[PDB]
RNA sequence: UGCUGAAAGCAUCUAAGCACGAAACUUGCCCCGAGAUGAGUUCUCCCUGACCCUUUAAGGGUCCUGAAGGAACGUUGAAGA
RNA sequence: CGAUGUCGGCUCAUCACAUCCUGGGGCUGAAGUAGGUCCCAAGGGUAUGGCUGUUCGCCAUUUAAAGUGGUACGCGAGCUG
RNA sequence: GUGAAGAGGGAAACAACCCAGACCGCCAGCUAAGGUCCCAAAGUCAUGGUUAAGUGGGAAACGAUGUGGGAAGGCCCAGAC
């Protein structure tokens, strides 16, 4: 299972041999969990995570109570790992950042940076036409979206102008260069998605 | 029809049990079962088992021979056990039994190490030969085709996994 | 004189549970689709459902004969471009077992609003155990 | 293999034989006489 | 490509049975996703008052009540036409 | 014909298999390497420039390969002309 | 001959192909072409076969111990393959 952790901000960290790693700072508190699943209570093996503290005045009734009845501090949100089998997790624990002492590589996952209503040469890299020789009012538009007559329709998923980004992406398996226990930093290398204080779900690798 | 006619002569020492269209049979070398075909009477004629097709269907002639064949098959395996034997013509291609792998070596980078099934067992006496004892011949005909499919033999220097009891041609490796 | 004319207020329903450990698929599904549409019942009427609630449970082991069960395949169109998925009998059965039921009845009872709510009525299992006993449903032989 | 669609014996070690629905030539002896009507 | 094997006493990769086999297909990896009308599952929170009427009904009207929450407004955002 | 704008380039492509690479094989007048030919396979991939209006070509130089076709010889209510 | 100048029923759809010539009304019956498991009115009708290919439900030269039927045969109970 992962953590649910906000992204500071990049910076390098040095080696002796003196190599720049791009490291990332992910700062993970202590994850409670709320609520445990199995399989005859709900349908499946799976955990419920919250980090930071919400104020009192906003957290709403249900969430109070569910937190309350959950039995730990009122958090920010709610999270939900699967389990693999060979992990029974009690109802009061609290997942530290220390979970990451043994692996190597991690896949991180969060919002992306949403860029608008990004066009098609921003969007999907298409290319343009001729900036002089001839080109008139047509320097960036698409192009031909289709055929002629036959078949008389644009393709679905034919690829054209849109929202690029502000959703959930995913990054696979970017190397852990530090676990800090005192600061709770999880510090891994490479190019998370989101920017500063975005949440980013970090799950031990796959691949 | 014509092989279904004569049928198998069981002998002391080796139980059979009619379980129906099943058919298992005990014995000193271990036993064996067949589930035999639902066109096919089978029946226990008291030193032998003879051989007839339940009527309702036309599949009748060429499937009682083939459970005649398996029951002699199996009463052969019971009784006696087959021996197969392989080996490995060659550069140092050498073989060795560990057990119940083939820690075989075949000029192949990475180790050829196949895992025998069950009712197998095998001795490499010769370090370029290969023996292998068995109940169910279609079992081990199977295991001594797989040992043959590492190394199929080649037309030009007879190498690999060359059956002992099946001889190949080699063309000349001309110009 | 006009005749009579089942009205959906007052028509009353039964509750069938049909056994499908190896009957066969083609004839099987047309039964249902008989007594869906309703033609076993003597107030029959066209523009009226007046059929019956029909529960299949064991509907994997449905056997088919011929090689279909290796040759026989389905195809579903997703709506992209290239996208024309196919899955044979056994593949479709290893996927998801009541499917083949629902598109066999799927294809023989009428199109529309009619066809779609007789199809409504027809609730498949594949198990030997449903969670309709509390409307008390009687076996029938189809 | 010479995938013909017309399969002949041309000696007399071929055999002609039935599998999967297609015919095939197999040989003892030449591997050149191995033929299959496809 | 085979192993066993008969119709076809032999033979035979096949009609009974079984094993191997590709970047192809189903999966595995990422994303959308219960408007999936087949509208699913689990958890949490809140409302525990009166009458009046005729056609008695899953009916209408009146007095008190207005919760959970939402919506509106404002300061805005690495969210955005 | 009270009109469907007709070659080529750019930009988008998508499909087929009679496959150019990559995957799997059988035969070889296959020692190895490089091959020849045939069978299965369409998931991805599939060149930059010189000359001409060109498609095509010839040429220079790479590449694993520089596929063959359709789609109004795709595409001008998208663009040169 | 039919359409043109002709409706209806069949061939899924389909001027000319198959049955057929609409004066009007009827919630009456018989029937032709074609059909009778379900969509879709009517035989999961009876009797005896043939097919294992989804042939039926697109197709040739040519090839094949697929399978059924007939008739002629040439070796064979002094021993046939
Ligand atoms: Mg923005
Ligand atoms: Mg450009
Ligand atoms: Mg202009
Ligand atoms: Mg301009
Ligand atoms: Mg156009
Ligand atoms: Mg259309
Ligand atoms: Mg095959
Ligand atoms: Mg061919
Ligand atoms: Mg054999
Ligand atoms: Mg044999
Ligand atoms: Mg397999
Ligand atoms: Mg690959
Ligand atoms: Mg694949
Ligand atoms: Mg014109
Ligand atoms: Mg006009
Ligand atoms: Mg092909
Ligand atoms: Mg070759
Ligand atoms: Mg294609
Ligand atoms: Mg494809
Ligand atoms: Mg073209
Ligand atoms: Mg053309
Ligand atoms: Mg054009
Ligand atoms: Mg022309
Ligand atoms: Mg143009
Ligand atoms: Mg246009
Ligand atoms: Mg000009
Ligand atoms: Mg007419
Ligand atoms: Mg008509
Ligand atoms: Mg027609
Ligand atoms: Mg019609
Ligand atoms: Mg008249
Ligand atoms: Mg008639
Ligand atoms: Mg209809
Ligand atoms: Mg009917
Ligand atoms: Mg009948
Ligand atoms: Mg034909
Ligand atoms: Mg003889
Ligand atoms: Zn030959």
């Amino acid at each position: 299972i992962g953590l649910v952790g906000k992204k500071v901000g990049m910076t390098r960290i040095f080696t002796e041999d003196g190599v720049s790693i791009p490291v990332t700072v992910i700062e993970v508190e202590a994850n409670r969990v709320t609520q445990v699943k199995d399989l005859a209570n709900d349908g499946y093996r799976a955990i419920q995570v919250t980090t930071g503290a919400k104020k009192a005045n906003r957290v709403t009734k249900p969430e109070a109570g569910h937190f309350a009845k959950a039995g730990v501090e009122a958090g920010r949100g709610l999270w939900e790992f699967r389990l693999a089998e060979g992990e029974e997790f009690t109802v009061g624990q609290s997942i530290s950042v220390e979970l990451f002492a043994d692996v190597k590589k991690v896949d991180v996952t969060g919002t992306s940076k949403g860029k608008g209503f990004a066009g098609t040469v921003k969007r999907w890299n298409f290319r343009t036409q001729d900036a002089t020789h001839g080109n008139s009012l047509s320097h960036r538009v698409p192009g031909s979206i289709g055929q002629n007559q036959t078949p008389g329709k644009v393709f679905k998923g034919k690829k054209m102008a849109g929202q690029m980004g502000n959703e959930r992406v995913t990054v696979q398996s970017l190397d852990v260069v530090r676990v800090d226990a005192e600061r709770n930093l999880l510090l891994v290398k490479g190019a998370v998605p989101g920017a500063t204080g975005s949440d980013l779900i970090v799950k031990p690798a796959v691949k | 029809s014509r092989v279904a006619k004569a049928p198998v002569v069981v002998p002391a020492g080796v139980d059979v049990k009619i379980n129906g269209q099943v058919i298992t049979i005990k014995g000193k070398n271990g036993e064996l079962t067949r589930t035999l075909n639902d066109a096919v009477e089978v029946k226990h004629a008291d030193n032998t088992l003879t051989f007839g097709p339940r009527d309702g269907y036309a599949d009748g002639w060429a499937q009682a021979g083939t459970a005649r064949a398996l029951l002699n098959s199996m009463v052969i395996g019971v009784t006696e056990g087959f021996t197969k034997k392989l080996q490995l013509v060659g550069v140092g291609y050498r073989a060795a039994v560990k057990g119940n792998v083939i820690n075989l070596s075949l000029g192949f980078s990475h180790p050829v190490d196949h895992q025998l099934p069950a009712g197998i067992t095998a001795e490499c006496p010769t370090q370029t030969e290969i023996v292998l004892k068995g109940a169910d011949k279609q079992v081990i005909g199977q295991v001594a085709a797989d040992l043959r499919a590492y190394r199929r033999p080649e037309p030009y220097k007879g190498k690999g996994v060359r059956y002992a009891d099946e001889v190949v041609r080699t063309k000349e490796a001309k110009k | 004189m006009k005749t009579f004319t089942a009205k959906p207020e007052t028509v009353k329903r039964d509750w069938y549970v049909v056994d499908a450990t190896g009957k066969t698929l083609g004839r099987l599904a047309t039964e249902l689709a008989r007594r869906l549409r309703g033609k076993h019942k003597a107030e029959y009427t066209p523009h009226v459902d007046t059929g019956d609630y029909i529960i299949v449970l064991n509907a994997d082991k449905v056997a088919v004969t011929g090689n279909k069960r290796t040759d026989k395949v389905y195809y579903h169109h997703t709506g992209h471009i290239g996208g024309i998925k196919q899955a044979t009998f056994e593949e479709m059965i290893a996927r998801r077992p009541e499917r083949v039921i629902e598109i066999a009845v799927k294809g023989m009872l009428p199109k529309g609003p009619l066809g779609r709510a007789m199809f409504r009525k027809l609730k498949v299992y594949a198990g030997n155990e449903h969670n309709h006993a509390a409307q008390q449903p009687q076996v029938l032989d189809i | 293999m010479k995938v013909r669609a017309s399969v002949k014996k041309l000696c007399r070690n071929c055999k002609i034989v039935k599998r999967d629905g297609v015919i095939r030539v197999i040989c003892s002896a030449e591997p050149k006489h191995k033929q299959r009507q496809g």
